[PDB]
């Protein structure tokens, strides 16, 4: 839908909804940008995700507000509506995994693009297992794994134990590992030792980096503190 | 109920 | 789109989508249940408003993020989007007076609903004129004082000082004069006789009627803070 | 700026 529309005005126009709070149209301005079939910037990935992220992350709070509904009752009502939002959710999640399939992740060689890209699948087929209850739950949640742990492998080879992606693609693996896989010794393990060697790592850090790696050093603090 | 990465 | 659904289907996933802070689809159910042509209940109309003041409340939020950025810039893109998120505002103002003039007003025989309706229509009008610059920007400004002023007859006339439709109808009438009307002293002496005529009237509330009551007035005593 | 009536 964006066919016609240049690619940096594409660009500025997903700052401004971001500004105005307008995920789904951030979120479709940078398909279009990402259609445009170049690569994408470090700034680009991340106006691509957090626009996604925003718009799954309302459907998923909304999911969660109409199963918790459902479970309690058990007319069609609930379910009939319960459904609804998930297909929606399930058609966002199809969309972001075909963008990085068609070819964001293909023409990604750099470390932090790759690693980037595939964090991304993992988390799109996670948040798909969130939903998923039929004969394919056991292989969406395989496919959330095998992204995730790729982008594990690049990351301790190529980078930097406080790099922020590495450290959040980390967290997530985490999540994946205690809500999705039903591993929760794995998640502890995983955080923890990504913690230590973050904190380990952090004497190499000018102040803006420190920042920037403690930051998420927190998040698997909070989650080892709810977990143990 | 756990974090995942956020801004 | 939802004419092949039941009207108390579209209710209850009215109320469904509010718990779920799904606006969009509340005001679409909201717009169904209408559409079926029967009259709508206190609660019902309570839903319908609810919706689409919370659709179009995130519209104009993105609205003045967004002229600000142009106000401050003055290529054509920031004027663009501002242009886009008008028009979708313009087109949600355009549904619901659509739906009050076909056919809620002329069948709302009881003050209750018919001051709703008009405080509504009133609202409305006021939110397309705040993006209003053409050569109907006057015509669209009376639209609103003449919807309002019909509403303030009606509940003068049929109500108690303290009720809350009218209350809300006199706060939003005294806004319409203060941001609309550049009639700052009108928006005050309005406020003010308001405030008092309901203060007046308290003594003869239960306990449940005085919260209602005096949680509006707490905002006419906001905006007279603020105004003087 | 102002309020309008809000729930
Ligand atoms: C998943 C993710 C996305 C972005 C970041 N991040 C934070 C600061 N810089 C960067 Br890249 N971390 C994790
Ligand atoms: C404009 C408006 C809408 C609803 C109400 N209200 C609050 C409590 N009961 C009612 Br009706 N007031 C004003
Ligand atoms: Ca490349
Ligand atoms: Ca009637």
């Amino acid at each position: 839908a964006m066919g016609s529309m240049e690619r940096a005005s594409l660009i500025q126009k997903a700052k401004l909804a971001e500004q105005a709070e307008r995920y789904e149209d951030m979120a479709a301005f940078m398909k279009g940008a990402v259609e445009k079939g170049e690569e994408l910037s470090c700034e680009e990935r991340n106006l691509l995700s957090v626009a996604y992220k925003n718009v799954v992350g309302g459907q998923r709070a909304a999911w969660r507000v109409l199963s918790s509904i459902e479970q309690k009752s058990n007319g069609p009502e609930v379910r009939e509506y319960r459904e609804k939002v998930e297909t929606e959710l399930q058609g966002v999640c199809d969309t972001v995994l075909g963008l990085l399939d068609s070819h964001l992740i293909k023409e990604a060689g750099d470390a932090e693009s790759r690693v980037f890209y595939l964090k991304m699948k993992g988390d799109y087929y996670r948040y798909l297992a969130e939903v998923a209850t039929g004969d394919d739950k056991k292989r969406i949640i395989d496919s959330a794994r095998s992204a995730y742990q790729e982008a594990m492998d690049i990351s301790k080879k190529e980078m930097p134990p406080t790099n922020p992606i590495r450290l959040g693609l980390a967290l997530n693996f985490s999540v994946f590992h205690y809500e999705i896989a039903n591993s929760p010794e794995e998640a502890i393990s995983l955080a923890k030792t990504t913690f230590d060697e973050a904190m380990a790592d952090l004497h190499t850090l000018s102040e803006d980096s420190y920042k920037d790696s403690t930051l998420i050093m927190q998040l698997l603090r909070d989650n080892l503190t709810l977990w143990t | 109920r756990p974090s995942s990465w956020r801004q």
